[PDB]
């Protein structure tokens, strides 16, 4: 038994029913909002508490798409009611096998860290760096030493906020990979690839008119 | 470990002769190497494009060099450039000037 | 029906005491097709401490 | 399909709606598998079709206690090279031990993911953020909520004694004007007992806070 | 289910327990 | 899974229930296997047919540095499917076209563009 | 019903889902489920079979009858 | 990959302007030849692309600032209707493509 | 250096008088010298009886009062504390020794289960709440600058202004 | 055994990279080869086809 | 009551604590600050009596950190 019967999720607009529910959130599997406050409301009355301006506001169609959540197809309008498979998948398909290379992560420092066993610096203050997945989650992060690379991070910092997109493309197999990682140094560093320094050799003229 | 037997412990051989070449003289050189060519570009090259970018010398290097990655073996891209010309398929075997079957 | 748009009221709830000479000191004649009529003190039969204990 | 060479890209398949089996059902929009159908009628062209996913979870969504985020158990049709037979099996998610430092209650926690969470937690900066940013349903974990509940309290506590030292600092700025010029021995302790503060604790700190200093030199 | 029954005869509805309840 | 292993174990017959499937389908398999009630394929999807003041009338609202050219013809998964004139109209491309056709019956001179194909 | 404050609600997610529900085993209200007529005309949100709002014979009658129809 | 032309709206995460990007008709690996492995991953991206570029890091020259990056953020069209029709006609000519008046 | 020695008749009889009656002056129960038979015991039952002879925080309390001038200070501050959110935190019913048992080895930190002990300063550094709730802080503090200044009543005028002109 | 024969290869090149036995040369074994001229290094250069694109 | 009751005691009971916080941290922060008005800037200092008894206490905490050390 359940006294109070909980409201129609989104329901907040006067002449127009709610969204179909798991749309907002909830359970899916109906592509209609219903709501009873708003049917047994005379036809009269809805209209009474509304404007042209406000109606034409709430009629609104955004078609294909949804507002609630953002970026994805609206539920009502797919075949059936549940949320769109592709955009949420899952990592591996059935008969995909699984190789993914190791990837790294930018990372951004919070402290001057050096590494005494190679004799270099890990890394600089507020430098993003890109670093092993393992080495940041297992040792980087629970000490203060660094976090993670997101432009909220950057944001909170005091830091220019920059996005790298970390695993919006995450690879399946080594060659994807390796061309990912070259279109990243290709944005992550480009003073490699400004014209001066694919000339370093000649800052100057030929390498055969020097000395000894 | 054997060493009575020749391809097995000469190869592995060659592997850890390989890979103590490399945390030794190599990968300190490596990594010195990325540090001084870096330092040659930004008080040679960057002045002129700070300038240029419309931008001062030091913001201009948070955005040439936007992260920091050091290449380590088991990190690495590519060894080189693909190949340009990728050679021209004939048909099936020896066939010609067509053959029927794939 | 849809012609009359007779005098709506709205009730504004300020968490302190004094909102209503706040609201007469913005001094606001209209926001721009509404013309407002008029501010008051809507008086409220004070509640006991019942309701919000 | 193509036969030539060099097929630079074209708005519309250039040939004509393009030739071969596999083409039929992929311009159909179904897997290059569906080739290999003996039974090709409506019920079967819907089936594979995959508007309709069937593929399920371990155990009913309220009694789900790992994060499994979007993962089911799936199921692959296979087929021996004897070919006569065709067998089906089910298909599970690798589910990795998750281990992450919790930036906001300090300590490491363990609450078993998928690969996919991990890659995600990875992605949502911290794993903190990664509980926060789900809700309710969205993670189906049991697990999830407790230490989402954890993260939340210690959160407001965070909050709680940030506030806590923003008061100390208005304190100490107001008590400052007042003793800083030096004064007298008696003169201070008037102050002290004006702002509820112990003398003999405000010097043991006071040479607590000398140690601090020249300890690090 | 090594080999199915014919269930497409049949129009849908409940048949009763045999040994029926009291 | 018994569905795995071929079992029929449907209410009517047997008592039992398959256990990993919904409770309730709107629509069941059959009807959601008819895409031609679904996509629009010679079909029309706005069923209100306007007059020619009242066209002219919808046209009024929609808000001037407007294309048609940018309301992409929605993909097959999509219903097809029209509110008839409300708020946004224009950004619903059966909408937005089905009134371009009864604009063309009526006479009704076509603010917006038209649709562009691009070519390489 | 309890007020709760806001950003502690998700641990009740599912106790939320339960109250809407209809109130006994599916099973038995499962009729509304399989005939035409009320596949219409009741809600299955979350499984709350619950007859949606209707008009009466003759608020139908007198609702075509002043449209002219 | 693929099958079916697809038009999308992309902006460029640098300067902010959005430029359209079109994607149009590659033939499938070869059937005679048959690559399991290649068709289904190809068929399982291309059901990817065909939404929003889900999986996928976009890489284009910008036309604005002229050069080739992946900073792009792809919008459906109704986030594009959103950008579009509240924007002032003079910076119209500078956000977006010659004409789209 | 390690030294548990087990009692006896005599020698705990000796020993109590001793250390217990002759240092701590503490009285012993005829249970408590039955449960008295180890070394650990010993030196727990008088840190026990020493723990509990400390003042509470109830006393503390009353010995120090909070001075009005302090409090009419904390009470000038923009920002005062939440304050509830103990509730919120799960509590299990279970039996005390295995909730030992679990935090014994690591296995009390698992499953979601983790373990609140309350803290009064915490790491600042790399602590995304403490940094943005502050940065927060900030821009509630430049906001208040810009009431005093005077700009908040004029911005908020001319809202007014525009909103009575269309 | 796919991981570490990488290693062994990046390894290794680095080395001949210090010791010049490594030659850049080799995907390009089909082209004509440019001027060898004092001003004409632009021609060896190995140049990013993302930066021609760009220009 | 009973069970609504022995919640806003320990609410009160934080809320006590917390004042109770604010003071002690504001011990703590006028104690650098003023070693800083001292040693930093001069001519200013406590009495000689609060010398003696802040150097002696100066000594106990070394004497327990060196002990603590090993
Ligand atoms: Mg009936
Ligand atoms: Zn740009």
């Amino acid at each position: 038994v359940a006294p109070w019967v909980p409201p129609p999720r989104h329901d907040i607009k006067v002449t127009m029913p709610p969204p179909p529910g798991g749309e907002v959130g909830g359970r899916f599997g109906v592509s209609q909002g219903y709501s009873d406050r708003l049917a047994r409301t005379p036809y009269w009355k809805r209209m009474a508490l509304s404007t042209y301006k406000l109606r034409m506001m709430e009629n609104a169609t955004r078609y294909p798409m949804s507002e609630h959540r953002p970026g994805e197809y609206d539920i009502r309008y797919l075949p059936t009611p549940y949320p769109c498979t592709i955009r949420n998948r899952p990592l591996l398909e059935v008969g995909e096998p699984r190789q993914i290379p190791s990837i790294r992560i930018p990372v951004i420092f919070l402290v001057n860290l050096f590494d005494e066993a190679k004799g270099c610096w890990f890394g600089r203050r507020y430098e993003t760096v890109y670093v092993e997945r393992q080495f940041m989650r297992e040792e980087l992060m629970p000490q203060r030493y660094a976090i993670y690379a997101t432009p909220e991070a950057y944001k909170l910092l005091g830091l220019p906020v920059v996005n790298h997109h970390t695993h919006e493309e995450i690879p399946k197999t080594p060659r994807e990979y390796e061309k990912l990682l070259e279109r990243q140094r290709y944005d992550e560093e480009r003073w490699k690839y400004t014209i001066e320094y694919l000339f370093r050799k000649y800052e100057d003229g030929p390498p055969e008119l020097l000395d000894r | 470990e054997a060493h009575k037997e020749s391809e097995l412990h000469q190869n592995r051989l060659r592997w850890v002769e390989t890979m103590k070449w490399w945390e030794e003289i190599g990968e300190p050189h490596h990594q010195q190497h990325a540090a001084s060519e870096w330092e040659w570009f930004r008080q040679r090259v960057l002045p002129a494009k700070a300038a240029a970018m419309g931008l001062s010398e030091e913001d201009a290097a948070r955005e040439l060099r936007r992260a920091v990655m050091h290449e380590t073996p088991r990190w690495y891209s590519r060894i080189q450039p693909p190949n340009a010309r990728s050679e021209i398929k004939e048909p099936r075997d020896q066939r010609w000037p067509s053959s029927p079957k794939w | 029906p849809d012609e009359i748009e007779g005098p709506w009221e709205a009730y504004i709830t300020y968490d302190r005491e004094d909102g209503l000479s706040y609201a007469q000191s913005l001094g606001i004649t209209t926001i721009g097709v509404a013309t407002v009529l008029g501010l008051t003190e809507h008086v409220r039969e004070p509640q006991p401490y019942a309701v919000v204990d | 399909f193509s036969t030539f060479a060099l097929n630079p890209e074209t708005s519309v398949a250039p040939h004509g709606p393009p030739r071969g089996l596999v083409n039929r059902y992929v311009s159909m929009g179904l897997p290059p598998w569906a080739a290999w159908c003996n039974k090709v009628n409506r019920y079967s062209l819907y089936r594979m079709s995959g508007v309709t996913q069937r593929s399920f979870l371990p155990k009913p969504p309220q009694e789900m206690d790992v994060i499994w985020l979007n993962e089911r158990v799936r199921e692959r049709v296979r087929t021996s090279r004897q070919v006569q037979n065709v067998y089906r099996q089910l298909k599970y998610p690798y589910v990795k031990t998750g281990i992450h430092y919790s930036d906001v209650l300090d300590h490491w926690v363990q609450v078993p993911m998928v690969e996919a969470a991990m890659f995600e937690v990875e992605k949502d900066g911290g794993f903190d953020n990664f509980i926060l940013k789900r809700s309710g349903p969205e993670l189906r974990s049991t697990y999830g909520e407790r230490i989402r509940r954890h993260i939340l309290v210690r959160q407001k506590e965070i909050q709680k004694n940030f506030v806590l030292q923003k008061q100390a600092q208005m304190l100490v700025e107001s008590m400052e004007k007042e003793i800083l010029p030096m004064e007298d021995g008696k003169k201070v302790e008037e102050v002290l007992e004006k702002y509820g503060i112990d003398k003999e604790q405000l010097l043991r700190d006071i040479a607590r806070a000398a140690v601090a200093k020249k300890q690090q030199l | 289910i090594h080999k199915g029954w014919r269930t497409w005869e049949y129009q849908h509805t409940r048949p009763d327990p045999r040994p029926f309840p009291d | 899974t018994p569905m795995m292993l071929n079992i029929q174990n449907m209410m009517w017959w047997n008592g039992k229930r398959n256990l990993y499937r919904a409770t309730y389908r709107e629509k069941t398999w059959y009807e959601i296997s008819r895409t031609g009630a679904f996509t629009k394929g010679r079909r029309p999807v706005m069923r209100q047919k306007y007059s020619r003041e009242a066209l002219q009338a919808a046209l009024a609202m929609v808000p001037p540095g407007f294309e048609v050219a940018d309301v992409p013809r929605p993909p097959q998964r999509i219903l097809a499917q029209s509110e008839g004139i409300v708020g946004r109209w224009y950004s619903n491309y059966w909408t937005l076209h089905s009134m371009r056709y009864q604009c063309l019956l009526a006479g009704v001179e076509w603010p917006l563009g038209e649709r562009q194909r691009p070519r390489t | 019903n309890i007020p709760v404050p806001p950003e502690y609600k998700d641990a009740y997610w599912w106790r939320e889902l339960q109250a809407r529900r209809v109130q006994c085993p599916v099973e038995w209200v499962s009729h509304r489920m399989y005939n035409k007529g009320d596949r219409q005309r009741y809600d299955f949100q979350d499984l709350a079979f619950r007859k949606k709002f209707e008009f009466s014979y003759e608020e139908v009658v007198k609702n075509a009858k002043d449209m002219r129809s | 990959s693929s099958r079916f032309f697809q038009k999308y709206f992309i902006r460029c995460g640098n300067c902010q302007t959005i430029q359209r990007y079109a994607k149009g008709y590659k033939p499938i690996p070869n059937p005679i030849l048959f690559d399991s492995d290649a068709h289904c991953r190809s068929y399982h991206r291309e059901r990817r692309d065909c939404t929003g570029l889900t999986g996928t890091l976009v890489t284009c020259r910008c036309d604005k600032c002229a050069r080739v990056h992946s900073h792009w953020t792809v919008m459906d069209f109704q986030e594009f209707l959103d950008a579009k029709l509240v924007m002032t006609p003079e910076e119209r000519t500078a956000l977006l493509w010659p004409g789209a008046g | 250096i390690e030294n548990f020695v087990l009692e006896e008749e005599t020698i705990r009889e000796r020993v109590i008088y001793q250390v217990v009656e002759g240092v701590f002056r503490l009285s012993p129960t005829s249970a408590d010298r039955r449960e008295l038979r180890s070394v650990a015991n010993i030196i727990d039952y008088v840190l026990t009886h020493v723990r509990a002879a400390r003042p509470t925080d109830r006393e503390r309390r009353q010995e120090r009062p909070i001075t009005s001038a302090a409090l009419a200070v904390m009470q000038k501050c923009p920002i005062q504390p939440q304050l509830g959110f103990v509730h919120a935190l799960p509590h299990d019913t279970r039996d005390a020794l295995l909730q030992e048992w679990e935090r014994m080895h690591h296995l009390d930190w698992q499953f979601g289960k983790a373990v609140y002990t309350p803290r009064s300063k915490e790491n600042v550094r790399g602590n995304l709440t403490w940094l943005r709730e502050d940065r927060h802080y900030d821009q509630r503090m430049k906001f208040m600058q810009e009431v005093e200044s005077g700009e908040a009543r004029a911005k908020h005028m001319k809202l007014i202004a525009e909103a009575a002109g269309n | 055994s796919e991981r570490e024969a990488a290693q062994y290869k990046f390894i290794r090149r680095w080395e001949l990279q210090m010791r010049d036995e490594w030659d850049q040369l080799e995907p390009f074994k089909g082209l004509p080869k440019p001027k060898r001229q004092f001003g004409n290094e632009a021609a060896e250069v190995i140049w990013p086809y993302a930066l021609l694109l760009e220009r | 009551y009973e069970f609504h009751e022995p919640l806003r005691r320990k609410n009160a009971e934080d809320m006590r604590q917390f004042q109770t916080d604010v003071i002690d941290m504001a011990c703590a922060m006028l104690g650098e600050r003023l070693l800083d008005t001292v040693n930093a800037s001069d001519t200013s200092s406590f009495p000689a009596e609060w010398q003696e008894a802040i150097a002696m206490h100066v000594e106990e905490i070394e004497a327990e950190m060196e002990e603590v050390a090993a």
